[PDB]
């Protein structure tokens, strides 16, 4: 119930300044006024989404390193690192990693 | 020993200026409390001070009087409140006051 | 008791950002070799006030844009993120005790980013969109080192929890250990908040996102931006900078605590008035081909190294 | 001079250090002088739930010593 | 209480807060920005006002008009006025600006850019010293402590 | 002659290799930067408190245009219109008359303070010292009106400032 | 490709194909004022204050080019003593206008704090300019002729104690961006310039030097007594923005240099040739003597003219060949005054130095060419 009410409190605050933010100087009278797809950028945010996801394999080494296992779970978990790596290497030489057209 | 020398100065502006209530009516009105020796006064009871150990462009300063020809300058003090007498002396276009 | 326990947490947090922004302007300017607001209260310490409320009575612009229902989504996601990153932070005693505080902070900071991107489709420009896909790009790059490093911090202290950090320094700051890490970590945390020598929104002759906003929805976000300045670093000092707890004086750790959190928000500050501004490209090639490559390899050794030498951390 | 700035930076850290001081106090106002217990796993909520059932009143930071055994 | 004083006393905290906070927005034209960026340096420091450096023309209350207005560019600045949000200020700075000064004969001058916006300062010189435009803020500033808007609006 | 300022050969032995591994690894040269400003940040500031402290001038300061007076009260100007025929902007417009008493006086003298570039090419022309620029800078209006001075404000602005105007052209009128 | 009209005193039509800047098409003339069109309703005297206000970081050099110009139609030399004072302030403004260029040209890439260090130093300096012609700015203090009036007693020794700490202030700038990797990432193998386009495209001062040019018109076609002082011309080798940052910052410790010159080896006598059809008398002898009278009168009213003729005129300033077109008709008032100004031809070259480079470098290139739009326009 606590961090229901610490959410509900944060937000609730935010919106208050919003609308009396919109209002408070509408209070005022003021007189009325009147009167390309980029391929790169697209390709970093799959790249972040491809090692992000990598990372969610990654989260829970520190669990993991309370095994009986050590030998294998070192393994699997330089395995995940290394592969990671593999990719960055992969898109830097195949100009993936440019902003030069 | 430096830093004790310090808070001497720190203090003694203090009493420099007749006290706390002195010394809090020109940190608001002019937001500086040094102490310097007063030069004179003109007419219109605007104060003069001097300091020569303060760098050229700091060693001379005016305390505006708190009212001049009807109007009360405690909070609306000008810069052409200066007469052309003392006009000269505060820009530094002559020593001689 | 625990309503007076979150207003006790989020008034204080408003009242630092809104002097936040009085020493900024006063450190840059002594390092400029001038003063800064000495006029607006005694050594501008009403500058603050008048600024608020200068801002909250001016007329707000509201342009036509494609949604304005993203318009004011924007503002309210933003600060009311930036308030929940506090809640699991010991000081010492957290408000909100998780088991998974330190993942709890990656997860919201993460969604921070929609209010970038909401922003830009709003303004109805399609200059102002470019200008919020440049931000958004690089604040989701520089979190892919926020993650790992974390990672690999918490591989020394075995655990999510914030309050096991203190426990983990209790003979030495991790500063010690990890100084290659904390170096990129700090880093990492001013590209984050665009922070100079990472700001290209606020960085003028190249772009803002937050262009369109004036009056009390501009400061909505300015507040969770500052907001996010002290926070991160209030994070890093807890992360790197451990200080030690004692229950019977609770009150020693705060002090401590508050004042390495101040020198580290100061570090921004004196960090903005000394370098130029990254190029796009430069502050990209900063993180997928120097930062990742030693991230990466430091998390390979930071994994082994504990099992290697028989100082693996408890669990619990 | 330089130490014209520090009243910005009092203000600042005093703002900084409430929300540490208020947390801690109001766990002990709220739990009897001691520190608010931590339940991260399951066998430390069995405890404190136990703990409620001894206490007699209905609170789980009014410990029973010996002094409860016959 | 009276809601007289009640108003006065509103007046005088809005007016406080607006002169208090000045975020100018400067159009550099000309020799006469120049002398504006000396108000920004170390001696004069307008910061310590309030006055901020450099403000965008959606956060900025005053827009200072330094150098020559051209017929190729007042379309222009008529256009950044109207986008500045309320209450709003403009300062004439230099000759230039007030009247056309040098080329106030010239075909390609506008002679004075108040008449392409409502001016509230007019600062003369050529460039006005830079203690001389800072002088002129300060007059905006108590012209800004001069206004009675509440004690209007409670009149009507 | 000539120099070089970017033509060096950087050495590639271990040491100094290493010395810019260093370099790009640790930061030192940006850290190199920190310290600077660190250093400005305990020198004292030059900010001046304006209005109270004012900025030094000099007794050839070229500020708001005035009209003289002889010792005896009669002005000095003689409607010769030196000044109107030197004045780069056109600022200045003069009609003259014989006076009541014979005396070639003006019946006209204005200046449009927002044509004039204050040059001082008035007082160098002026061969009795009558229009004189004085010291004068903080003069700013709320109007546009305001700054189109006639002869009644010229003439009032020589008897507001003419204690410190004789003083500063006895300083300098030996360089004149 | 993406089209962005900047606007604002520059409007900049670009058109971008992503991060890639395909086209610079730079819009001027927001500040075209009709200088050269108003100086023939004046005379040569009239004239001379609207050049402080062409590029107006420099005023006192486009002072000396209008002068010198003046002085070789009228055939007439300024005394020894003048020429010193004009060599001496020529260099002072030369330190006003590199500051300017510099600090401006790192603050719109992010780095703000040089920028107050050094206005700091240039504020001093405006008291040089008005201590002895009573102006911060537009001084009007050089003259057909030779100056308008003496040093006053003791600038000499103000001038002396501001030089002996610049050095340091240089410095100090130094410490924050020549080493700084990120300013070098910003202006390094940016906007190269060949030393043949450099010609071929109008180019002068850094803009050719910084391509290894060894050109400068104080030492190839001297003016003034530029022959009678030491100083080195600095030379780049990559004609980058790099090279040119460092030449400036190279200039401003020669131009001490000269300064620490002629401080030493100012002569006495007179401060403006001793002809009184071309240089006003002494108001002392205007008021005693007929002839310096009607000579006082004379030209102040109708000016002295000039003999029928045609010269093109240039100087090294600070922003690199600064020249004027002036042709009499035998009269008070001149017929065409063409002003030549150097930043007219690099910004011409925006567009070709612009090639294959981001957006965020356009600023880098417009700052390392120094354009004043004052100049550009007129
Ligand atoms: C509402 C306005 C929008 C809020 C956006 C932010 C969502 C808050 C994050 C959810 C809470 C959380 O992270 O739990 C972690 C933490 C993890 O803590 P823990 O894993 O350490 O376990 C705590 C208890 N022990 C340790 C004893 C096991 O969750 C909790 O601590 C308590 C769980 C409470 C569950 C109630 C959730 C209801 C609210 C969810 C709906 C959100 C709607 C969002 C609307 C769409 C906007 C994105
Ligand atoms: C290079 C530019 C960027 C660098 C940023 C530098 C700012 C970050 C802070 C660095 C200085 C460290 C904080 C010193 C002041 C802390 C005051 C304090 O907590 O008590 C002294 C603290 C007291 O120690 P403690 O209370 O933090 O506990 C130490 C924990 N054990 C015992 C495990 C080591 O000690 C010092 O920091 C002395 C220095
Ligand atoms: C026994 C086993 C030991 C195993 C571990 C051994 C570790 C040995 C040391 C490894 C190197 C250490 C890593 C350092 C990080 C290097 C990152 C990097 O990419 O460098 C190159 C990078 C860029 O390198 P570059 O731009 O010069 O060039 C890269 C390569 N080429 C030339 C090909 C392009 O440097 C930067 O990160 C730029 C810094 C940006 C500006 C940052 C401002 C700094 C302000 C001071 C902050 C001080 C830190 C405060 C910390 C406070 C924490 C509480
Ligand atoms: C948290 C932010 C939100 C705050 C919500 C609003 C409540 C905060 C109140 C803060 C009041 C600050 C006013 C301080 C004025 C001051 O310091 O002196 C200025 C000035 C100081 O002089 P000055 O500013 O005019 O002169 C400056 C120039 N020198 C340096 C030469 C002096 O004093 C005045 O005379 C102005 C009078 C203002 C009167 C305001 C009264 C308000 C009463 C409350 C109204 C009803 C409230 C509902
Ligand atoms: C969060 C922190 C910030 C908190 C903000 C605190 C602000 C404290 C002051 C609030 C009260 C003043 C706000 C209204 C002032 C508006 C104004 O200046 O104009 C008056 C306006 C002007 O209205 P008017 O009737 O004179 O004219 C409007 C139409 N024109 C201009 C075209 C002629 O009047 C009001 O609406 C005031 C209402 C009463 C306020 C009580
Ligand atoms: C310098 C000081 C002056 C500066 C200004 C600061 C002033 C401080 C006061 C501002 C905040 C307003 C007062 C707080 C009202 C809180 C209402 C409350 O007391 O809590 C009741 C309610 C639920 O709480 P509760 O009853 O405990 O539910 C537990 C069920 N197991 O609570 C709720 O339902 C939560 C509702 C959201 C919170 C309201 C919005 C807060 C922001 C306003
Ligand atoms: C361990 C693997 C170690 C090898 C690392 C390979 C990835 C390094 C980046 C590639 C850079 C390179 O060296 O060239 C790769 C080469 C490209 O071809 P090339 O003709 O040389 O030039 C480009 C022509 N278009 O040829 C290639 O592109 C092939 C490499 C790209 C594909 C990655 C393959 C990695 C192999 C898997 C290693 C992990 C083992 C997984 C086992 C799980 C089995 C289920
Ligand atoms: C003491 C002994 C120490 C070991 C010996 C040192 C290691 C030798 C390899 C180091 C040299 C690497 C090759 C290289 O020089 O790459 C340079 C090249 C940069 O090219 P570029 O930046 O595009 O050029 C710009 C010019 N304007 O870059 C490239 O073209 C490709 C570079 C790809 C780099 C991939 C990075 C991912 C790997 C991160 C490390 C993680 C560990 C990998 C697994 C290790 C397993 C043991
Ligand atoms: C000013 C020059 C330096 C520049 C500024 C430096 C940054 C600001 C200082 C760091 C921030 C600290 C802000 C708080 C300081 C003021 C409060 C304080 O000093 O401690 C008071 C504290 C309260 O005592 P309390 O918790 O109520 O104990 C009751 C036990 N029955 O008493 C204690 O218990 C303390 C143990
Ligand atoms: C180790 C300290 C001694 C040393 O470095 O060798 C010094 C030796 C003499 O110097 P010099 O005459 O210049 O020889 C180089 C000419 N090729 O120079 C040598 O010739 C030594 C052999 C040169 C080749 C060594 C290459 C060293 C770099 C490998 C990567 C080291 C990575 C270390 C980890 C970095 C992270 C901290
Ligand atoms: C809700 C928004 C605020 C409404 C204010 C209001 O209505 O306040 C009214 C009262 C006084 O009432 P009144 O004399 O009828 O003024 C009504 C307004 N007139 C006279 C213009 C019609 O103003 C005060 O005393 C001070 C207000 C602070
Ligand atoms: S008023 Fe004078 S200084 Fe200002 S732009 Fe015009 S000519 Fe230049
Ligand atoms: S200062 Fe120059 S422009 Fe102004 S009135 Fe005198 S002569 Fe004319
Ligand atoms: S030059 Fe002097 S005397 Fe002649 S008209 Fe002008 S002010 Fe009068």
């Amino acid at each position: 119930m606590n961090l229901m009410l610490a959410l509900l409190t944060n937000f609730t605050l935010a919106t208050l300044l919003v609308i009396i933010a919109f209002w408070l100087p509408q209070l005022n009278v003021y007189s009325e006024k009147t009167s390309p797809f980029s391929m790169k950028f697209f390709l970093v945010a799959i790249t972040f989404l491809l090692f992000d996801l990598e990372i969610a394999l990654l989260l829970p080494l520190p669990w993991a390193s309370q095994t009986a296992n050590l030998n294998t779970m070192l393994t699997m978990a330089l395995f995940l690192i290394i592969l990671l790596a593999v990719s960055l290497a992969y898109e830097w030489t195949q100009k993936g990693l440019e902003w030069t057209e | 020993m430096e830093l004790l020398q310090v808070l001497k100065r720190g203090l003694q502006q203090v009493s420099g200026h007749g006290g706390l209530r002195g010394y809090l009516r020109v940190l608001f009105r002019a937001n500086d409390v040094r102490v310097g020796t007063l030069v004179g006064e003109d007419k219109y009871g605007n104060k003069y001070y001097e300091d020569n150990k303060q760098f050229f462009g700091r060693h001379r300063w005016v305390i505006y009087t708190t009212e001049m020809n009807g109007k009360n300058t405690f909070w609306d003090v000008d810069g052409s409140m200066v007469p052309p007498e003392w006009h000269r002396w505060l820009h530094c276009m002559t020593d001689d006051p | 008791m625990f309503m007076i326990n979150i207003l006790m947490l989020i008034i204080p947090i408003l009242l630092a950002v809104a002097f936040l922004t009085l020493v900024e302007r006063k450190v840059l300017g002594y390092m400029q070799l001038r003063k800064g607001p000495n006029v607006v209260g005694p050594y501008g310490l009403l500058q603050p006030i008048a600024d608020a409320i200068k801002l909250f009575i001016k007329e707000p612009l509201r342009p036509a844009t494609s949604s304005a229902s993203m318009f004011i989504l924007a503002p309210i996601m933003a600060l009311g993120l930036a308030l929940t990153m506090w809640i699991p932070l010991p000081m010492p005693y957290p408000l909100i005790n998780m088991n998974l505080g330190v993942l709890f902070m990656l997860a919201m900071s993460s969604l921070a980013v929609y209010s970038i991107l909401w922003s830009g489709w709003a303004s109805n420009s399609k200059y102002a969109l470019i200008g919020a896909l440049r931000a958004v790009a690089q604040t989701i790059s520089y979190e892919v080192t926020l993650a790992i490093i974390l990672l690999s911090v918490l591989l020394m202290s075995g655990s999510f929890t914030l309050s096991t950090l203190i426990t983990t320094q209790e003979q030495m700051w991790l500063i010690l250990p990890a100084w290659p890490l904390a170096m990129m970590w700090f880093i990492s945390t001013l590209a984050e908040t665009n922070r100079a020598p990472f700001d290209l929104t606020e960085g003028e002759s190249e772009l803002g996102f937050n262009v369109e906003y004036a009056a009390g929805p501009f400061a909505l976000f300015f507040m969770a931006e500052y907001a996010n300045i002290i926070m991160m670093n209030i994070f890093t000092a807890i992360l790197f900078l451990g200080t030690s707890h004692n229950p019977h004086m609770p009150e020693l750790y705060t002090i401590n605590f508050t004042i390495k959190s101040l020198l580290l928000t100061m570090s921004f500050l004196w960090i903005r008035a000394s370098y130029p501004r990254f190029r796009y490209d430069q502050l990209m090639h900063l993180l997928w081909k120097n930062f990742l490559p030693l991230t990466l390899a430091l998390c390979m050794w930071h994994v082994s190294l504990p099992i290697l030498t028989s100082g693996i951390p408890p669990q619990t | 001079m330089w130490f014209e700035v520090l009243p910005g930076i009092a203000v600042m850290g005093v703002c900084l250090f409430i929300p540490g001081m208020a947390t801690a106090r109001i766990h002990r106002f709220s739990n009897g002088g001691k520190e608010k217990r931590v339940a991260h796993y399951p066998y430390q909520w069995y405890l404190m739930e136990r703990d409620r059932r001894v206490s007699g009143v209905n609170r789980s930071y009014v410990s029973k010593g010996l002094e409860n055994i016959d | 209480s009276r809601g007289e004083y009640v108003v006065a006393k509103l007046d005088d905290l809005i007016n406080w807060a607006r002169r208090s906070s000045l975020w100018p927005m400067t159009f550099g034209l000309a020799c006469c920005a120049v002398e504006m960026m000396h108000m920004a340096a170390p001696r004069y420091d307008m910061d310590r006002f309030g006055v901020v450096f450099r403000a965008s023309p959606r956060q900025s209350d005053v827009m200072i008009v330094a150098g020559t207005l051209t017929n190729k560019m007042a379309p222009a600045l008529r256009k950044v006025y109207d986008q500045m949000p309320e209450p709003r200020y403009v300062v004439s700075m230099g000759s230039c600006a007030n009247g056309g000064g040098y080329y106030h004969y010239s075909y390609s001058v506008v002679r004075g850019c108040d008449r392409i916006v409502p001016v509230d300062i007019y600062v003369p010189g050529c460039p006005p010293t830079a203690e001389a435009l800072l002088y002129g803020i300060l007059q905006l500033q108590k012209k800004i402590k001069r206004e009675k808007r509440l004690r209007i609006w409670y009149r009507r | 002659t000539y120099k070089y300022v970017n033509l060096r050969e950087p050495s590639m032995d271990m040491k100094s290799v290493t010395d810019r591994a260093a370099q790009t690894l640790l930061w030192t040269e940006l850290i190199r930067g920190l310290g600077m400003t660190l250093s400005y940040l305990f020198r004292e500031p030059a900010t001046i408190n304006y209005p109270f402290e004012k900025g030094p001038l000099s007794p050839r300061f070229r500020g708001e245009h005035a009209l003289r007076r002889y010792p005896s009260g009669e002005e000095r100007c003689i409607a010769c219109k030196l000044c109107e025929a030197v004045c780069p902007a056109q600022a200045i417009t003069i009609e003259a008359e014989p006076r009541a008493d014979g005396s070639r006086r003006t019946t006209r003298y204005d200046i449009d303070m927002t044509k004039c570039i204050y040059c001082g090419f008035c007082q160098e022309a002026c061969p009795v010292d009558a229009i004189v620029e004085g010291p004068n800078f903080e003069f700013s209006t709320e109007t546009h009106e305001e700054l189109l001075y006639n002869k009644e404000k010229l003439l009032n602005n020589g008897d507001k400032w003419e204690a410190e105007i004789a003083a500063n052209i006895q300083a300098d009128y030996l360089y004149r | 490709n993406l089209t962005l009209n900047f606007g604002p005193v520059l409007r900049l039509v670009m058109e971008l194909s992503g991060e890639m800047v395909r086209k610079c098409d730079p819009h001027i003339g927001l500040l075209h004022r009709g200088t050269e069109k108003l100086i023939e309703y004046k005379t040569y005297l009239q004239a001379l204050p609207y050049f402080d206000r062409l590029d107006y970081v420099s005023m006192m050099c486009n002072e000396q080019a209008y002068s010198l110009a003046v002085e070789k139609l009228l055939n007439i030399r300024p005394p020894p003593r003048a020429q010193w004072i004009r060599v001496l302030f020529g260099e002072i403004t030369r330190l006003l206008n590199h500051i300017m260029a510099v600090t401006t040209h790192a603050l719109d890439i992010g780095a703000m704090t040089p920028f107050f260090w050094m206005f700091e130093e240039r504020e001093k300096m405006f008291e040089f300019y008005e201590r002895v012609s009573g102006a911060r700015m537009h001084a009007a203090y050089v003259r057909p002729g030779g100056v308008h009036q003496d040093l006053p007693l003791g600038l000499m020794d103000d001038i002396y104690e501001f030089s002996k700490n610049f050095s340091l202030r240089i410095d100090e700038l130094e410490e924050m961006l020549t080493n700084n990797r990120i300013w070098r990432n910003r202006t390094v193998d940016i906007g190269i310039v060949t030393a043949e386009d450099a010609l071929n495209y109008g180019f002068s001062g850094v803009m050719l030097r910084g391509s290894g040019i060894q050109w400068d018109l104080r030492k190839t076609q001297p003016y003034d007594v530029y022959d009678q002082v030491e100083f080195d011309v600095p030379i780049g080798s990559r004609g980058d923005c790099y090279d040119r940052y460092l030449c400036r910052v190279e200039e401003m410790r020669q131009s001490i240099r000269i300064i620490s010159q002629c401080l030493n080896k100012m002569p006495p006598g007179e401060i403006k040739v001793d002809d009184a059809k071309v240089s006003p008398p002494k108001r002392a002898e205007m008021k005693t003597s007929m002839e310096s009278l009607i000579h006082h009168f004379k030209l102040y009213t109708e000016g002295y003219q000039v003999p029928p003729g045609a010269t093109y005129t240039a100087i090294e300033a600070p922003k690199g060949e600064f020249g004027v077109y002036l042709v009499s008709d035998g009269s008070s008032r001149p017929y065409r005054c063409k002003i030549k100004a150097p930043g007219f031809a690099h910004l011409a070259g925006l567009d070709k130095m612009s090639k294959g480079h981001m957006l965020a470098d356009v600023v880098a290139i417009i700052g390392t060419q120094d354009i004043v739009f004052g100049e550009v326009d007129r």
